[PDB]
């Protein structure tokens, strides 16, 4: 009833499998497979702009297969902001539930990524001042419909000639360098200022040009953070739920939070100001997106009637023990009732 | 409205 008037598909096989897509998407390549699907680059007739089109491996095998194929379509459904992945398209071959066996998601295509930029030139202080704006615009976003990327780092931001940055490939699942320490070693539960620790390693890293913590193992990486943001507080301890974390913790050698002026020095003190507020061992007491984008680093850019927003994401389902066929319904439904973006 | 509000407008490069 209503249902979009089904394109005509056509098949071809690239590498391993047969993709069915709609005429619409033409010259599909190989871009590279992940554990959970395929990846092609395409040319969308409709809009004129490459993309990138997911084919997912047998998203239908398992339960846990099934519902993060739910949860991934249900993000990327909710998610509607210029700094944040949007779901374009999502598609089926199959005319019902009984055939409906495989899904294709259309998202933006990874032109490039944060690292392609800084390998091909140098960034001033204005792009590092909007590329961060930009991150934390999408961020706060995020943050205002409680959900947490889990996995920021350069290779997950896109960024085209204009230095406009998308946040890609969102953590589905229920290199370390860019993870917060509570939640690289299992400290305590996901806050979603994780994100903001992340932002600040990523900042770092473009205003000095050398990564901030890249340690070899969980051990090296959390004592060459413990060394800049100093040894856990009686107050931090209090929060860590594991006995042996804590135990642990309590056998290091205490040591002082650095002075970061002398670790950035000539740097912009406004971008060091911000990673100082970043980079805090304790999370609650890290600065918000919403709170960073007020910082005076980003006055040039900053405007509060266009930082929106996100409207309530219900993820209640996250809790529902349903059968195979029961999430692989729910996701066909979801497929159903898409309304693809204006324009 | 962010690209009226950047410092410079020239491209960035993608690929070298």
């Amino acid at each position: 009833h209503m249902s979009q008037e089904r394109p005509t598909f056509y098949r071809q096989e690239l590498n391993k499998t047969i993709w069915e897509v709609p005429e619409r998407y033409q010259n599909l390549s190989p871009v590279g497979s992940g554990a959970y699907g395929s990846v092609c680059a395409a040319f969308d007739t409709k809009t004129g702009h490459r993309v990138a089109v997911k084919k997912l491996s047998r998203p239908f095998q398992s339960i846990i297969h099934a519902k993060r194929t739910y949860r991934e379509l249900r993000l990327l459904k909710h998610m509607k902001h210029e700094n944040v992945i949007g779901l374009l398209d999502v598609f089926t071959p199959a005319r019902s539930l009984e055939e409906f066996n495989d899904v294709y998601l259309v998202t933006h295509l990874m032109g490039a990524d944060l690292n392609n930029i800084v390998k091909c030139q140098k960034l001033t202080d204005d792009h590092v001042q909007f590329l961060i704006y930009q991150i934390l615009r999408g961020l706060k976003y995020i943050h205002s419909a409680d959900i947490i990327h889990r996995d920021l780092k350069p290779s997950n931001l896109a960024v085209n000639e204009d230095c406009e940055l998308k946040i890609l490939d969102f953590g589905l699942a229920r290199t370390r360098w860019y993870r917060a320490p509570e939640i690289m070693l299992n400290w305590m539960h996901y806050n979603q200022t994780v994100d903001i620790w992340s932002v600040g390693c990523i900042m770092a890293e473009l205003l000095t040009g050398r990564t901030l913590f890249p340690g070899t193992d969980h051990i090296d990486q959390l004592k060459l953070i413990l060394r800049l943001v100093g040894t856990p507080g009686a107050e931090l301890l209090k929060k860590i739920s594991s006995e042996s974390a804590r135990n642990y913790i309590q056998s290091l050698a205490q040591m002082p939070k650095m002075n970061f002026a002398n670790v950035f020095i000539g740097a912009n003190p406004l971008a060091v100001d911000l990673l100082e507020k970043m980079l805090v061992l304790d999370s609650d007491k890290r600065i918000t997106a919403a709170q960073a984008l007020a910082h005076a680093y980003f006055a040039q850019y900053h405007d509060p009637d266009d930082e929106p927003v996100a409207d309530p994401y219900d993820q209640s389902f996250e809790s529902r023990d349903l059968l195979i066929d029961e999430w692989k319904s729910l996701t066909y439904d979801e497929v159903i009732s898409f309304v693809p973006p204006p324009l | 409205r962010l690209q009226e509000r950047r410092g410079s407008n020239v491209a960035l490069m993608l690929d070298c």
